[PDB]
């Protein structure tokens, strides 16, 4: 319900002459001094650099970059030939990666209106090769003021100069050059830039502490358990660092079934006895386990308006899937009926790096439209009566399934290892009764809501940042 | 008050043989004292208890059984499930063998549709128990019940075998396979009589009730569907398949034939496989012959009805029986011939039909919206007060034919109903309403030469044509061919053809152009694929034919059907309105057409089949003057569009290219270059980038200023690429350029709620941004209202009457006997007597909420009809008093137009656009 009643020559203001609601509430009858790019931008166009295959980079695809500005680089090398890589550097060798230099200021160029806005400042001495799809703008005034304001104050120019068109929102470097800049804003920020940037200084000092105070997710769980279990940490560091197992040949057959001698097995045997020791109740898994249904994914590009797929940075260690997909699969199969993720289900990651495989999580969110979960995946049906769902995948994510998985998976690489369903069926769990694992989740969740108190007194700082930047620059 | 409840009284009274009797002043049933019954029912609780009697009363006097042998309300204890329950039989006829040859059981015409699973829990358990223990032979369970056919009460009987159909998995190839429809007297078999054309005794049912309609619609629902939901194909299409046969068949039969869509079961069997099969293909052959244009020999050699392994009969079977009794084709008749039929179709067309990516129907709230915001109403009523005629509209993508169906209600419930006092009451303009409008039966008949349709599919054109048959039109104006041909490929042989007709338009590029159409509303397909075998011959007819986006060539047809003046209202994709590449269609709506208005649907108006965005473009038709003056206007700037390019090159080759300052290669550059003139220069520099330019370059030199802009320059000396339909120009510069001296305000609007919530689960409204309904209605009945509660308070009265005078009576007896025993009943009858008050008190809260209806009735109806000061119907308390409490029924639903104040966005479409 918003009435604009614009003019017919209006219409001509941009060289496409454009015409729907955004961009011409945008364009308005009142003028007023303005500054175009040529006064406080340049873009950079992109160049290919030469790239050494054995030295490992640093890599980004828009969702690793946060919306808050914090780039979340994962570090691959050319000689791997990953299995989930290829995509990546079939990407990457066509020209899909970017150095950016120092000082500018990196804008994505798909969905504008999630702000993943990044600086690259000097600070860092460690350069970030990032994809393609970001617009490097070299500040010619402070790269830090401008930043400030294309997150805040210019982020409306900026979403009303994407083009959605059939599909999501674009931005394009003749779309960005054509915004317009107010005067009065630019010159009271250039006029208030000390006391500014000292505020937005102080503020980010606060957030850091903020953050360093805050405590990881993992650590969150492996306290909760070894708390619940008595289990002291540093026992376990120092078994599992030792390199050399002396093994007595009775101890070859102790619940082995297959006489498997290896010096991971037996690790992992030794491990566990020293995990099971006070701990009784020690079960199987095969004996409670109903089915496991491994997913499948077919070929997909980043976008491509089909129907979406999630990632491997969408498992998380409290147990719960982030669902945030980010890709889609455009054509169709010929079944699809249990390829959807359904809500209270349990999965299982199969292949990723030596330690984060096996990670597993539930599903808790409505999730409401159907979404792909690819091979990497194993839906898990459980016994319900006499283990929760969430309990096995707290356990998983505990140090008591990382320590099993480190030394049962079996890849060609560090960086992806494949876990199967015959040690899951094979796998001895501490089972309490279920009130105990009711207990355990309530004191994870409740360890985990204290962290969630911390992190929004960081977008409180947040916020106040950007009032405090509007206030500046409207007065 | 019933008439037919007095019909029922004289008949009763004339019978000879007071066997059966009923007393309406006391309220009271009474029979023969010879019949044992368990229970002494003496209260009238409900039509049932009438049934009942009139058909003892029948069968005692007319059909000469005796009474003796009927038993009623014979109880036997059961166990079901884990508890005891304690039913009762209402009609049990035994021969002298002592043998249950008929159990009767008797419902209630209230609950008579939606009480039919319950024979699977109330009787089969019975008679399992009874061949269990009694060890008898139940040859046929009978089922009886009352038929309305023209307003006369006939007999109904459905007849089922256990014998016949051992296993349940067997019973499924019945479907309806009873014996015959009506009894036979004197133990003959059971003959099934087929309903004559046009002949008294027996023929097709008219008045039919909605509360036959949903629960009929219901229960075909789970027997077709069985629970499967929404997978499409035979379950559908088939039932089409069947309603066209029926249709066919009604409109070739003549008076005193009887129909084919008939089961014939003089053998007391009917085969399913072949009999039913035979007539079925048959009508279908015929349906496809004569109601859809032929289609030619060759198509029909191909066709088949139904799939033989996909689709079994028996479900065919159990169909023919339910939809013979109706009347498809010309019956309707319900709530004073208004359609019935019609929303039966709909039901249905939401349910069965699986609608995914590339299949999709525009939700009604939007049709609505688009219609009522081209102010088609008060369009059609002002042609026909002044050219007597109604407006031509066309959806060459009709799909399901939504837009027809609302245009056709909109017009009809305008010009008719609610903006009836706006047409004049001369003596022409009357005559013409006579023959549009009048004939209540056919009124909406004025769609056979008005509404025209265009739709690729047959299967989606077959089912709007069956809807359009069904609301009333008859069809024959929705083509079933593709929508982009050229003209004189739609072709009927039927009433005069509109969309045959074409010429060709000197501005338009000397291409073919209908222009007869007043109104187009369409919701064009997004990417539709050109067939191959026609592409390069309809590609050929369109300016902009090979431009890779297919779509964009609808909107040309548009400009093709509308006539000078004509309005536009389809539903567009945001890429029209923002993407570089359609920069061209964009020169074009604003070459054409008069762009009105503009509106921002949300995202979710047609979630979750696509989630592509959409938007709403209304415009009209430009005349050939403005066309003309546009083209003057083009020209004469794209003549110093031209002249500003080659001064300006030449400054630019001057300034830095550096050839010499010769004579000739520019007259004026040299001469104002030699003169000593840069003033002019600057002035032309200016006019060059009229754009891109800001007053701070006044100062800058004639070198540091085009060093400056640079690739300005070069980007506005590129002209367009089409070169055929907008010269060698800058599209942008000149339009620019135009559009100043043609300026015109434009209405543009967003809606952040469509007024629902779309997804697979479930549905889930929203507030409507788009428009408020009327909820209270501008003619409201005092008198009808008022009768409703006298006949509730009028109802229970006479039971408080009878209470009251039974309970002094038993007083008197309590006063005469000499209480031995009495007190027990003297008791009861206090007990009774104080339920009387706590009823009379009840009965006293309801008079106070009806004296509190009354005064909410003369505070907002005088003279029976809504006074104007809440016409507009922003009073709140009105909206929430018929939003609950009684006044939920009667009610409007209809979208309400507000004069006066602006509230949703329709509103301000309504009155801030000026048409024409
Ligand atoms: C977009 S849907 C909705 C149409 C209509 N508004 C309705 O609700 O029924 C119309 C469908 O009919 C088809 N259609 C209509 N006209 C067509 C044409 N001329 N050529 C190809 N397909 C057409 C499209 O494929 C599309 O899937």
């Amino acid at each position: 319900g918003l009435i604009q009643r614009r003019n017919f020559s209006t219409f001509a203001s941009e060289p496409s002459v454009r015409f729907d609601f955004n961009y011409m509430k945008s364009v308005t009858p009142t003028t007023e001094e303005y500054y175009t790019y040529k006064s406080l931008f340049e873009v950079v166009p992109s160049t290919v650099p030469t790239l050494d295959e054995s030295e490992p980079f640093k890599y980004a695809e828009i969702g690793h970059v946060s919306k808050n500005g914090e780039v979340f680089p994962v570090t691959l090398s050319f000689e791997d030939r990953d299995e989930l890589n290829e995509d990546l550097f079939k990407k990457i060798e066509k020209g899909d990666i970017f150095l950016p230099e120092r000082g500018n200021i990196l804008i994505s160029a798909i969905r504008p209106y999630l702000n993943k806005i990044v600086l690259i400042k000097e600070d860092d001495k460690t350069d970030i090769y990032f994809t393609k799809a970001f617009i490097q703008i070299k500040p010619l005034i402070n790269s830090r003021i401008l930043y400030y304001a294309l997150r805040t104050i210019f982020s409306e120019k900026i979403n009303a100069v994407s083009r959605q068109g059939k599909g999501y929102p674009t931005l394009k470097e003749d779309d960005l050059k054509t915004i317009q800049f107010s005067k009065k804003v630019i010159d009271n920020l250039l006029a208030k830039e000390e006391e500014l940037i000292s505020n937005i200084d102080a503020l980010e000092k606060d957030i850091k502490e903020l953050k360093s105070i805050q405590r990881s997710k993992k650590e969150i769980v492996d306290e909760v358990f070894s708390s619940h279990f008595n289990i002291n940490m540093v026992e376990l560091m120092a078994l599992d660092s030792q390199r050399r197992v002396d093994v007595g040949l009775s101890s070859i057959s102790s619940l082995n079934s297959t006489i498997r001698y290896s010096y991971r097995w037996n690790k992992m045997k030794l491990i566990q006895k020293y995990l099971y020791r006070d701990i009784d109740c020690i079960e199987p898994l095969g004996k409670y386990i109903l089915s496991s249904n491994n997913g499948w994914s077919p070929e997909s590009v980043v976008g491509g308006e089909g129907i979406p797929i999630l990632g491997q940075e969408h498992l998380e260690f409290d147990g719960v899937l982030n669902v945030s997909p980010t890709k889609a699969t455009t054509k169709t199969k010929n079944n699809m009926e249990n390829f959807f993720i359904q809500e209270g289900d349990l999965f299982i990651s199969r292949g990723n790096t030596v330690d984060l495989v096996g990670l597993a999580c539930v599903v808790e969110t409505e999730v409401t439209e159907d979404i792909i979960y690819p091979d990497l995946y194993i839906r898990l049906k459980i016994d319900e009566k006499v283990i929760h769902k969430k309990y096995l995948a707290l356990l998983f994510n505990s140090f008591f399934g990382r320590l099993y998985f480190k030394y049962v998976s079996k890849g060609k690489n560090q960086t992806m290892v494949k876990i199967s369903s015959n040690e899951l069926l094979n796998y001895y769990l501490p089972i309490p009764p279920m009130e105990e694992q009711l207990e355990i989740v309530g004191k994870i969740e409740e360890q985990i809501g204290a962290q969630n108190e911390i992190e929004k007194q960081i977008e409180e700082k947040r916020n106040q940042i950007r009032v405090i930047i509007e206030e500046t620059a409207r007065s | 008050m019933k008439n037919w409840q007095r019909i029922v009284e004289a008949k009763l009274e004339q019978q000879k043989h007071k066997v059966a009797e009923i007393s309406l002043e006391n309220g009271t049933v009474n029979y023969s004292k010879k019949i044992k019954h368990n229970r002494n029912l003496k209260a009238l609780t409900g039509d049932e208890e009438i049934v009942r009697a009139f058909l003892i009363d029948r069968l005692v006097n007319e059909l000469d059984y005796k009474p003796e042998y009927l038993e009623t309300e014979k109880e036997y204890t059961i166990k079901g499930g884990h508890s005891k329950i304690n039913p009762r039989v209402d009609v049990l006829v035994k021969d002298d063998k002592g043998n249950p040859f008929f159990f009767i059981e008797v419902k209630a015409p209230n609950k008579f549709e939606e009480d039919k699973d319950e024979i699977e829990g109330q009787l089969f358990a019975l008679a399992q128990a009874e061949e269990r223990d009694f060890k008898t032979k139940v040859k046929y369970l009978v089922y009886y019940t009352v038929e309305l056919i023209d307003d006369e009460i006939v007999d109904r009987a459905i007849i089922i075998d256990f014998e016949k159909y051992p296993t349940y998995t067997d019973w499924s190839n019945g479907g309806f396979i009873s014996t015959g429809t009506e009894l036979t007297a004197g133990y003959g078999e059971p003959k099934k009589q087929p309903l004559i054309k046009g002949h008294e005794k027996y023929d097709l049912r008219v008045r039919i009730d909605r509360e036959e309609i949903e629960g009929l619609g219901r229960n075909l629902h789970n027997v077709l569907w069985g629970g499967g939901g929404t997978n499409d194909s035979e379950i559908f299409y088939s039932l089409v398949n069947i309603i066209l046969a029926k249709i066919q068949d009604e409109y070739e039969k003549e008076d005193g034939q009887e129909y084919d869509f008939q089961v014939y079961q003089y053998g007391d069997n009917v085969e399913s496989p072949q009999k039913l099969f035979d007539r079925i293909n048959a009508l279908y052959k015929r349906a496809l012959r004569e109601q859809l244009n032929v289609t030619d020999e060759q198509k029909i050699a191909e066709d088949n009805v139904i799939n033989r392994n996909k689709f079994p009969l028996n479900k065919l079977v159990y169909t023919v029986q339910a939809l013979e009794s109706l009347s498809f084709l010309e019956g309707r008749n319900s709530l004073d011939g208004k359609d019935i039929l019609g929303d039966f179709f709909e039901s249905i067309i939401r349910d069965g039909f699986k609608q995914t990516k590339g299949q999709f129907f525009t939700p009604t709230p939007i049709v609505k919206f688009i219609l009522y915001a081209l102010q088609l109403d008060k369009l059609a009523i002002d042609r026909l007060n002044n050219d007597r005629e109604l407006p031509l509209i066309i959806d060459p993508s009709a799909g399901s034919g939504t837009f027809l169906i609302e245009a056709m209600k909109l017009i009809t419930k305008e010009v008719k109903y609610k903006q009836n006092h706006k047409v004049k009451s001369s003596r022409q303009i009357t005559k013409r309403f006579e023959e549009l409008f009048m004939p209540d039966h056919n009124e909406n008949k004025w769609a056979r030469e008005y509404l025209y349709g265009c739709e690729i599919n047959f299967d989606l054109g077959t089912a709007s044509k069956v809807n359009m048959i069904l609301h009333g039109d008859g069809s024959a104006n929705i083509f079933v061919q593709d929508g982009l041909l050229p003209f004189r490929f739609y072709v009927k042989e039927t009433s005069p053809n509109y969309l045959e007709t074409a010429s060709p338009d000197a501005l338009y590029g000397d291409k073919e152009v209908n222009g007869k159409f007043d109104v187009v509303v369409s919701n064009p397909p997004f990417s539709v694929d050109l067939d191959t075998q026609t592409q390069r011959e309809v590609r050929n007819a369109f300016l902009f034919g090979d431009k890779k986006n297919s779509e964009n060539l609808f909107i040309e047809r548009y400009y093709q059907l509308l006539k000078e003046g004509g309005r536009l209202g389809v539903v567009l994709p945001e890429s029209v309105f923002d993407t570089t590449e359609n920069k061209y269609i964009r020169l074009f709506i604003f070459k054409y057409f008069k762009v009105k208005a503009v509106v921002s649907l949300p995202q979710v108006t047609f979630e979750p089949f696509t989630s592509t965005k959409t938007s709403l473009l209304f415009a009209q038709k430009k005349t050939k003057e403005e066309v003309e003056q546009w083209n003057e206007l083009w020209d004469k700037y794209g003549k110093e569009w031209s002249l500003l390019k080659t001064r300006i090159n030449d400054y630019f080759s001057y300034f830095v290219k550096g050839r010499p300052l010769n004579k000739k290669w520019a007259p004026d550059v040299v001469k104002d270059i030699q003169e000593g003139n840069e003033d002019n220069i600057r002035k032309n520099i200016f006019r060059f980038l009229k754009d891109h330019i800001k007053e701070e370059d006044k100062n800058l030199e004639i070198k540091d200023l085009l060093i400056k802009y640079a690739e300005e320059i070069s980007s506005i000396s590129k002209h367009e690429k089409e070169t055929d339909v907008f010269g060698f120009y800058n599209a942008w510069w000149v339009f620019g350029e135009v559009a100043k001296e043609l300026d015109y305000p434009i209405f543009m609007a967003e809606a952040e709620n469509v007024g629902y919530k779309r997804t697979k689960k479930g549905e889930k409204p929203m507030p409507n941004d788009l428009y408020d309904l009327e909820y209270a209605p501008s003619t409201l009945d005092c008198e009808k209202v008022l009768s409703s509660f006298d006949i509730e308070i009028n109802a229970l009265e006479a039971s408080k009457t009878k209470l009251s005078v039974e309970k002094g009576l038993l007083e008197e007896k309590l006063k005469d006997k000499e209480d031995k025993e009495n007190e027990k009943i003297q008791k009861r009858l206090n007990k009774i007597s104080e339920l009387l008050e706590t009823i009379e008190n009840q009965l006293d809260s309801i008079r106070s909420k009806k004296l509190e209806v009354e005064g909410i009735l003369e505070k907002y109806y005088e003279n029976n009809k809504l006074k104007e000061e809440y016409s507009e119907r922003d009073d709140e308390e009105l909206i929430n008093h018929f939003k609950h409490g009684v006044l939920y029924q009667y009610r409007s639903e209809d979208i309400l137009l507000r004069n006066k104040t602006v509230h949703k966005i329709l509103d301000e479409i309504r009155q801030g656009v000026i048409w024409d």
